């Protein structure tokens, strides 16, 4: 479609604002249309961070339907959002509150959801809140706990669900403590949780009896620190080709059930600056 | 009970426009041209603010 | 800037394409050891996909299913389809009216005649194309190739395939909008999935990116050759980007 | 033209080693990071095959997390390694045993000395073992056969699944075949994860079928194993050949991720 | 029990670096300018080996 976006703010930027645009001009914006020229109300997903129902499920789904840019060029009021051509190296400043674990896939974070911060400045009641770039494992965890803390509610009491979210909705990681968004009991969670149930009911048969009894007869052999918690939580066949088809189908089920809680890969980082503020990044 | 039914209706209308001589002043720039490149063609957005 | 590659195509597979350029070509290391390495037309995999109704299926099998029912559909229809065996590489350049067909298939870009006078459209046949479309589209609709089986009898029952064109770029939202209308396939898919206690089946569907195209100049149409007419859909400025084989179930 | 990272050698160079490198001008190189420094200790899958406790899943994950690079030239003790960029057309070399056909999707795996050992220019406890550069579905099938070796390998005590592992044991592709190593703690923890998925799939969703903190504990111990087993599947194919140079020394490719 | 407890501390150290006169000779390349296709921020990669 389009690779170099010109964006005009129709609102008012001052001396402090043209100073503060420089740091955001490191950062990243999703565009709704991928035009050369787009309105600043559309630029960014801040238009629907004020969805009043306010579900991270739909923040997630709309950034899945979005496409990222890289901000550039504080000249006048105009914004050069270079739509990054896939597989090229670009500098990206951080607003995600982590040092990004240099050497990993850095990924899109929809609305932080630990407080509603104003991203750039509040002019004309509009801020520029960008997706925060947190790594792939942290994003997979942050959607994992999203599904988990509503998975408990189908078969357990909702007060016990609240008391267990009181632990497990604060994510424990170095400089990465976040509070999950008072987890949305929703049809959006339902339509994929039912497919999680489908995949687990299918691995209930794609499971070989060898694959059942591997831990159960390795614990009879020796010990491992996984294997103790795995103890807690004639007889066999000689058809390895059908077991290969079992493993193929099982791999499809586990990759499907992982991509349930595993969102899109994004920036693969070339060089993080030594103050950990700017990252040369490839592979959108 | 009773009902109020409300309804807006859309009217295509030629709307006139009167001003003064040199009412608002325009300053425009000499236009810049970006070269977007595709393998099949080149698109040039001229852009004048 | 585009990358193209001259390929061995049999002179008994160079047809159609040679009449009217624009096809997908898949490669495969198949079961017979003497002709193992074979490249494949999109019309040639249409006679393997069940979604092409048997009249149109045997129509293009009457075009060049002579080679199909020689060894090849006995390796694709007869020997059961995997999505592993076939891999998409793009749209043909270099028509090649030579002795042995050496067709220079593109890898990435807008498939073009040389000298930039003619743009090669992608001819996606009708029954593999239409039925998984999303909304009304504007200029950068993306093409995805999805093989979708349905479990009937022989641990898979029947192979079938689709060419889904959608603006929805993202993987998981795209597989969820597949899961919208593929509830039937996952019914009988769950059925033989719980039939296989020890034996196995192999899962439902496999998605991959193929590129994007102009999509407002998109229209359907028809070609005609030996063994008659063939109603297809013409995708004009088809950018090529073969994505990863992403399976769902 | 592109990014270019230099290697300095601690070793006093052997002219035969320089000749083998000048043969391997077109090769591909495993590298941890695109810092412009590279030491010989950093360069090579020597950095993978040094802990003989460790096995193929972490071999593959190290080759995922570590930078895939193309050999360009050698200048005395320094080595020029041009880091490839997605979309450009590059000459690379087939160091693995598998032959290459045109158009094929090309994929990094670490090499395995189980029956098909192929050493290199090694001097002073450092080898330049280059990764097997292998087709995509073949790479996935190598890993599938490895995980089923680590699953079925416990029942060596029975003749039946002993015969099933010996029946597996072997991966055959076009015109080039190879054996496969026996696992009788990377693949062990991998199949600990697989066995937890397999056990708990008949244990955790049975009351979800009828509708569709204990449960969070169980599904946590399910899903983190699910993540750790999914991360070592998606093969991230490095290259995509336009044309193969005959006798399978080299191939002009396009680079992917 | 006795114990020996070990402490990895870390030192921001300033170092001396002495050389001779003609210790290492440098050869400097001409400052080659690298120009790419015209995008709005027309960067030059100016480099010398």
């Amino acid at each position: 479609m389009e690779t170099t976006v010109l964006v005009t703010f129709e609102q008012r930027l001052t001396t402090g604002d043209v100073g503060k645009l420089s740091r955001l001009i490191g950062a990243v914006i999703p565009i709704p249309y991928r035009h050369h020229l787009l309105g600043s109300s559309q630029v960014g997903l801040d238009a629907v961070v004020k969805d009043k129902t306010r579900d991270y499920s739909r923040m997630r789904a709309r950034m899945r339907e979005m496409t990222l840019t890289i901000m550039r060029r504080v000249e006048g009021n105009q914004m050069i959002l270079g739509v990054p051509t896939h597989g090229q190296c670009y500098t990206i400043r951080n607003t995600g509150p982590v040092s990004w674990e240099k050497g990993d896939v850095l990924t899109t974070l929809p609305p932080v959801f630990s407080g509603e911060v104003t991203g750039l400045v509040s002019v004309s009641d509009w801020d520029l809140v960008l997706p925060w770039i947190v790594p792939m494992a942290l994003a997979t965890e942050i959607n994992q706990r999203m599904m988990m803390l509503a998975l408990l509610s189908l078969d357990r009491s909702h007060e016990e669900v609240r008391a267990a979210t009181a632990q497990l909705r604060v994510v424990r990681y170095r400089d990465a403590t976040l509070t999950l968004p008072e987890i949305t009991i929703d049809d959006t969670v339902l339509i994929d949780m039912r497919n999680v149930c489908i995949s687990l009911s299918m691995i209930a048969n794609l499971s070989s009896e060898v694959t059942l009894a591997y831990v159960r007869k390795l614990a009879l052999e020796d010990s491992n620190m996984l294997l103790m918690k795995c103890q807690e939580i004639t007889n066999y066949n000689i058809t390895p080709t059908e077991e290969l088809n079992k493993l193929t189908a099982l791999f499809v089920m586990i990759r499907q059930i992982t991509d349930v809680i595993s969102e899109q890969p994004a920036f693969l980082v070339c060089d993080v600056s030594p103050d950990d503020k700017s990252a040369l990044c490839i592979y959108k | 009970f009773a009902l109020t039914v409300v309804r807006t209706d859309t009217f295509e209308t030629d709307t006139l426009l009167y001003s003064t001589k040199a009412s608002t002043a325009v300053i425009i720039n000499t236009p810049i041209v970006t070269k977007e490149d595709r393998d099949i063609n080149t698109v040039f957005h001229v852009s004048q603010n | 800037q585009a990358i193209t590659a001259r390929f061995f195509v049999r002179e008994s597979l160079g047809e159609v394409e040679q009449k009217n350029l624009g096809v997908l070509m898949f490669r495969l290391d198949t079961g017979i050891e003497m002709p193992s390495t074979v490249l494949v037309s999109l019309f040639f995999l249409s006679m393997v996909a069940e979604n092409v109704s048997a009249a149109t299926k045997n129509t293009l099998a009457a075009i060049y299913g002579r080679e199909g029912e020689a060894i090849r559909t006995w390796l694709r229809d007869g020997a059961w389809r995997l999505h592993r065996v076939v891999h998409p590489l793009g749209c043909t350049n270099s028509i090649t009216p030579g002795a042995t067909c050496l067709i220079t298939c593109s890898m990435r870009g807008h498939s073009y005649n040389m000298l930039k006078t003619e743009i090669y459209p992608l001819l996606v046949p009708k029954e593999i194309y239409l039925d998984l479309d999303g909304e009304s589209t504007d200029e950068i609709r993306f093409v995805y190739f999805v093989i979708t089986y349905d479990y009937n009898s022989d641990r898979q029952g029947r192979p079938s395939a689709f060419v889904v064109v959608s603006r929805i770029t993202h993987r998981h939202t795209l597989i969820n909008v597949l899961r919208y209308r593929f509830r039937v396939s996952r019914f009988h898919f769950l059925n033989n999935s719980i039939s296989g206690y020890g034996p196995s089946t192999g899962c439902l569907g496999t998605l991959q990116r193929l590129g994007w195209f102009c999509s407002r100049d998109s229209r359907s149409g028809i070609v005609a050759s030996r063994a008659g007419q063939l109603s297809v859909v013409k995708l004009e400025k088809f950018y090529v980007d073969v994505g990863p084989l992403v399976e769902f179930a």
